[PDB]
RNA sequence: UCCACACAAUCCAUAGCAGGCUAGGGUGCAC
RNA sequence: GCCCUGAAAAUGGAUGGCGCUCAAGCGUGUUACCUAUACUCUACCGUCAGGGUGCCCUGACGAGUAGGCAGGCGUGGAGGUCGUGACGAAGCCAGACGUAAGGUCGGGUCGAACGGCCUCUAGUGCAGAUCUUGGUGGUAGUAGCAAAUA
RNA sequence: AGAACUGGCGAUGCGGGAUGAACCGAACGUAGAGUUAAGGUGCCGGAAUACACGCUCAUCAGACACCACAAAAGGUGUUAG
């Protein structure tokens, strides 16, 4: 002001602008190295079965998947590949979002959400094979050569996977 | 405000531009002073040699005088050069001085907290007497 | 490199605002001045500021 | 020559000044010679050199050739100003576009990328290095200076 | 224990004694209170009187310069040794002078051992004999101090006090 | 060997400067080598020549006075040690501890009957053959200098004798266990192979 | 032929962790921008990666220590690469261009 | 006194990720 | 051209070294790399252009002894102004910065005094001068304490 | 030794050249990223055991300038012209 030497005083919320621009990844990298977004399961292994959602790339690879546990619980990784083959799903992610926490039917819900995918995944695993299968999904990486196939769809597995993410957070304290 | 001190500690010279020669003599003082013959390594100016005072190396005039806390740090007499510091608060952190005895120091940590300029004030008391 | 560059640099400016001033009254005048100056058309007005502000050799006895 | 240098104004290594199509500026040239590296730069190699070292006027400081600042303002007494308009006045050499070719100063050159820009300092075009006048040459030579 | 130096243990646990501007060489005793560490009043006797009988010599791991040789190392092999007898004179005075506050403070027989002993040169006393060609160099004396801290607390305290790591994690 | 934790190298005709280039540079990359088959090393020139340059550092090594170094080093397996020496940065800690991770050894050291093995073309058969002012191999070399090399040759030749009967009932047993194609095979299969590597 | 040999080459410190209890060693992550080809990685792996610690620009530490890394293992398969470092690296040079 | 050894500081089910149970030749072992 | 021949020197071998010889030689062309504080760019300090409201902004230039000039730091004391003190000055470790001269506080010592600001003045800032004086280490547990033999 | 004309050193860092006031590149506030000069790419030592070819076999020889030597005579049926 006035005189007399001068210390602040505070401020924002500004910008600005992009929006052709802004879209460009938004879909996208995926277009790249083929396929969908997350979530993901494991045809393999095991014939019936399964689903997970990619929380994280610590790096491509190492990669982290979740859900629920508050007490004594279920499971868990970070992984550098065991099993993991891609589905049809897709959000506006690749694949970040985190911990290890779920929990109110987390378990349960991606249970019965697997059933549906990999139903769709044994004809199409027939159509082609099984034995064989389990050695695409070891690698991990991955993820061009052939991006595929149907399922039949999304709506819920979005659903689900947007709440795990959301989930995956936790605040509220605690000392346990 | 700004994250600008993370630049005050990124930027330095806290190469430390002491005397040098200083390490070999204790008299040699640790203070700075200019080398003045020609002879001298230092003062042909090069890196591993120590760099020299210049202005150049001075920091940007927003963020000098400033506490790595990055509040601005007025010496704080009595009771009364609280009065202006209450005014700032948040901008102005009160260092204590050596000066003060305990007694007072007390009167003036109690209406400090009140105030709300917490920074150095609860430090210095813990320090005198608990 | 250098030069012309080198000596304009190498140079100076240009007045100054007097050294010291004993009269509160006239380190506020010729303040006034680069003020009326600045604010319209007046070149007199600048002039005469710089000349307030030397000293022996610029201030005219008449 | 320094001072020849600073008629042209080269102040510095990687500056960069047009010249004009006459003998005079040659003979003046032959002095600056081994400074310097010469050519006619084509229509569009010169197009890509305002773009990016191209500098302000007096009566503002350096402010650059970038888009509005040409289009609004640079002063211009003889002909229009605006980027295509001045580029071409300049390259046709007609009437008072040797006072278009008083830049505002000089294009201040990157050094070359890969140093294909730079061939042997050493040599002349006829030696085999950089030196010399060459047409073909200072088009690419000015496409590394990006 | 006196107005001191490094103390660091216990009065009931402890016995004291320091000498007080003893003329006697500094180095030769300095080795003297090195090798004559921990070990009991009684070994530390029977070695003493054992040096001033040329029966034990002392170890100079410091201190060097045309000092006799390795007429026995006895404790290790080392070159350096003498069996400075005045300087172990006054250490058999200050571990009896210990051994006396040990014994009154009502400390056992079998007691422990010499945790800290110390020796500095204390002033250098001035004095000066003359020289030829009308030239001074000057002789002069360390007066010395010696502390003695006997404990407690060596054996049984080296268990106890068991002592130094830990964690983690709040 | 080309990984990390091997190295074991096969000195026979391969050139002296060479492998000590790519040897050298392994130490730097902080392996723990053993170069085998010392004697059978050669660098290339008329040994004339060759032996001219050695003669001197021997002379060399008839002083200064006092005693405690220099030196000249007899042998095929301290010829290569002071080659490695002199490749290295011999000044630094780093430099003297690549140097240190050297073993040279002539003839085979006590059983690596894991093959020593020839470098990236490092072998002095092709690599001289325009020609050869001569070539001299590091046993031809020492025979003049003086004898750790008397005994190594003698182990080599007693080395060689029992590993060659060695080799011949391997490749026997070998080739033997081996008839595997000739072909059984193609069982399907062998498309699959066509195929499965050609798509 | 080959193999390898070839210098491309680009790649980023994603970042070095000094990394202890007092158990675990050092590590550190690079991505290399495209490059190994999955099976130029994955036939290999084994392949050194030196950067030069150069001045870069101004006074960085310019010094005569030229830095090779070597590629562990693969954490990322058709990417991102596990790498360790044994020496002494220029002074927290994690973001700093990979190549030969 | 010290040798040898524990402990910790330096082709199938399919949970639900992962495993890893159990119905029905290749290579590690005190050799 | 090459090369040998001409071609001999003193403490020990080198072209910087190892020392390769269809080259790691040398010459002819040629491809790709590497590489400075350069050059470009980002951020920002001074000067000068200048602008604008005790303050903010644009762009250019910007190593430095002798040396000129200009701004600033610190000292003992005076006066006035703002105060500070029975745990002050002072000390040593540290803690925060100011490129920087210095600066501020804390440990835990200490047991009476001390800053700031303005204005002034001066027994006013040191590594050194075979500099002064005092103190202290290595030299050392070293030379000497030896020619009437008592 | 003593002039002229000029650049540098003095008073000019940094990069090259084994080291090295005045040789080359380069004129330097700070810090970073990029890319380059001079000059270099078997190892030491960035970076090629590069590509087309030709000579040389003496260890010539790894050298702009430099306390880098080598001549007259040059043989010569060495190779080439």
């Amino acid at each position: 002001m006035s005189a007399q030497k001068a210390p602040k005083w505070y401020p924002s919320e500004d910008v600005a602008a992009l929006k052709k621009t802004r879209k460009a990844a938004r879909p996208q990298k995926l277009r790249a190295s083929l396929v969908p977004g997350t979530v993901l399961i494991l045809l393999a292994g095991r014939f019936r079965g399964k689903r997970v959602v990619y929380l994280k790339h610590l790096e491509d690879n190492t990669l982290l998947i979740s859900g629920p546990f508050k007490v004594n619980g279920v499971p868990l990784r970070r992984v550098n590949a065991r099993y993991v083959i891609a589905t049809s799903t897709k959000v506006s992610v690749e694949g970040v979002n985190v911990e290890k926490f779920n929990v109110e039917y987390f378990a349960k819900e991606k249970l019965t959400k697997k059933e549906k995918k990999e139903a769709n995944l044994f004809p199409e695993q027939q159509n082609k094979e099984i034995k064989a299968e389990r050695v695409e999904d070891q690698k991990v990486v991955d993820k061009a050569l052939i991006a595929e196939i149907k399922k039949t769809p999304l709506l819920k597995q979005y659903l689900s996977a947007s709440f795990s993410l959301k989930n995956g957070d936790k605040p509220h304290m605690l000392k346990f | 405000m700004a994250s600008l001190p993370h630049p005050k500690i990124v930027k330095k010279h806290t190469k430390k531009f002491k005397r040098h020669h200083s390490d070999r003599y204790h008299r040699v003082a640790e203070n700075w002073r200019k080398q003045k013959g020609i002879d001298s390594v230092v003062r042909r100016r090069f890196r591993g040699n120590i760099s020299q005072p210049k202005i150049g190396y001075g920091s940007n005039k927003k963020t000098k005088f400033l506490s790595p806390s990055g509040h601005k740090t007025f010496l704080v007499a009595n009771v009364k050069d609280l009065e202006t510091l209450t005014m700032h608060t948040k901008t102005y952190a009160a260092e204590i001085a050596h000066n003060i005895s305990a007694k007072n120091r007390v009167v003036i940590l109690a209406r400090a907290k009140a105030l709300g300029i917490k920074v150095t004030n609860p430090k210095g008391r813990l320090a005198l007497e608990a | 490199m250098g030069i012309d560059h080198t000596s304009k640099q190498h140079k100076r400016s240009g007045h100054r605002t007097a050294p010291k001033s004993d009269n509160v009254y006239l380190k506020l005048l010729v303040k006034l001045y680069t003020f009326l100056a600045r604010r319209t058309d007046a070149p007199f007005n600048k002039v005469v500021l710089k000349a307030l502000f030397l000293s022996k050799i610029n201030r005219p006895p008449v | 020559p320094r001072k020849v240098l600073q008629l042209l104004r080269l102040t510095r290594i990687n500056s960069g000044t047009f010249v004009k199509v006459t003998k005079a500026t040659l003979e003046l040239l032959k002095l600056i010679e081994p400074y310097v590296a010469y050519g006619y730069p084509s229509y569009s190699t010169i197009r890509q050199l305002v773009y990016k070292r191209g500098f302000g006027k007096i009566n503002k400081q350096r402010v650059p050739l970038s888009d509005n600042a040409i289009i609004e303002a640079n002063l211009g007494k003889y002909g229009i100003l605006s980027i295509d308009d001045l580029i071409h006045e300049i390259i046709t050499v007609g009437p008072h576009f040797k006072q278009a070719n008083n830049f505002l100063w000089p294009f201040k050159l990157s050094n070359p990328s890969g140093g294909w820009g730079v061939p042997r300092k050493f040599k002349h075009f006829i030696q085999g290095g950089s030196f010399g006048n060459r047409e073909e040459f200072i088009n690419k030579l000015v496409k590394s200076m990006n | 224990m006196a107005r001191y130096g490094a103390t660091s243990t216990n009065p009931a646990k402890s016995a004291s004694a320091r000498g007080s501007y003893l003329r006697v060489s500094f180095k030769n005793t300095r080795e003297t209170a090195q090798a004559i560490n921990g070990w009991e009043l009684t070994k530390a006797q029977k070695y003493l009187e054992q040096v001033l009988d040329h029966q034990r010599a002392i170890p100079f791991r410091r201190f060097n310069s045309s000092i006799g040789r390795t007429a026995q190392g006895k404790e290790f092999g080392v070159t350096k040794a003498r069996w400075p007898a005045k300087s172990v004179k006054f250490v058999q005075g200050l571990l009896q002078n210990a051994a006396a506050n040990a014994e009154a403070k009502g400390l056992d027989a079998t007691k422990l051992y010499v945790s800290h002993i110390q020796v500095n040169q204390a002033p250098k006393q001035r004095r000066r004999t003359y020289r030829a060609h009308g030239r001074i160099n000057k002789y002069e004396s360390s007066p010395s101090h010696i502390e003695l801290v006997v404990t407690e607390k060596e054996e049984a305290v080296a268990k106890a006090a068991e002592k130094k790591v830990v964690r983690l994690t709040s | 060997m080309s990984v990390e934790p091997v190295v074991v190298i096969d000195g026979k005709g391969h050139l002296v400067g060479r492998l000590a280039s790519v040897v050298a540079k392994q130490l730097l990359n902080g392996q723990k080598i053993v170069v085998v088959r010392a004697e059978e090393l050669n660098i290339s020139g008329e040994f004339f020549r060759n032996k001219l340059k050695y003669h001197d550092f021997l002379r060399k090594a008839t002083a200064f006075n006092k005693t405690r170094g220099p030196f000249h080093f007899r042998a095929p397996s301290r010829i290569f040690y002071k080659a490695l020496r002199g490749m290295v940065s011999h000044k630094t800690a780093r430099g003297k501890a690549a140097l240190e991770r050297l073993k040279v050894f002539e003839g085979i050291p006590p059983p690596y009957d894991k093959k020593k093995r020839v470098v990236v073309p490092q072998a002095l058969r092709v690599l001289r053959l325009k020609p050869g002012r001569k070539y001299t191999t590091l046993g031809k070399l020492s025979t003049s200098v003086g004898w750790k090399y008397e005994d190594v040759v003698a182990k080599l030749e007693a080395k060689r004798k029992v590993s060659s009967a060695e080799y011949y009932a391997k490749k026997r047993a070998f080739t033997k266990k081996v008839a595997s194609a000739n072909a059984t095979a193609a069982e399907s299969d062998v498309a699959k192979q066509l195929a499965a590597l050609g798509y | 032929m080959a193999e390898s040999h070839r210098l491309y080459v680009k790649g980023k410190h994603l970042s070095y962790q000094r990394s202890k209890r007092v158990n675990n060693p050092n590590v550190s992550l690079i991505k290399i921008e495209g490059v190994a080809t999955p099976q130029d990685a994955q036939f290999y792996l084994g392949k050194r990666i030196a950067y030069v610690y150069r001045a870069s620009k101004e006074v960085r530490g310019s010094k005569i220590r030229v830095m090779w890394g070597k590629v562990t293992r693969t954490h990322g398969n058709s990417g991102v690469v596990r790498a360790t470092f044994r020496n002494n690296l220029p002074a927290k040079t994690f973001g700093a261009s990979v190549r030969i």
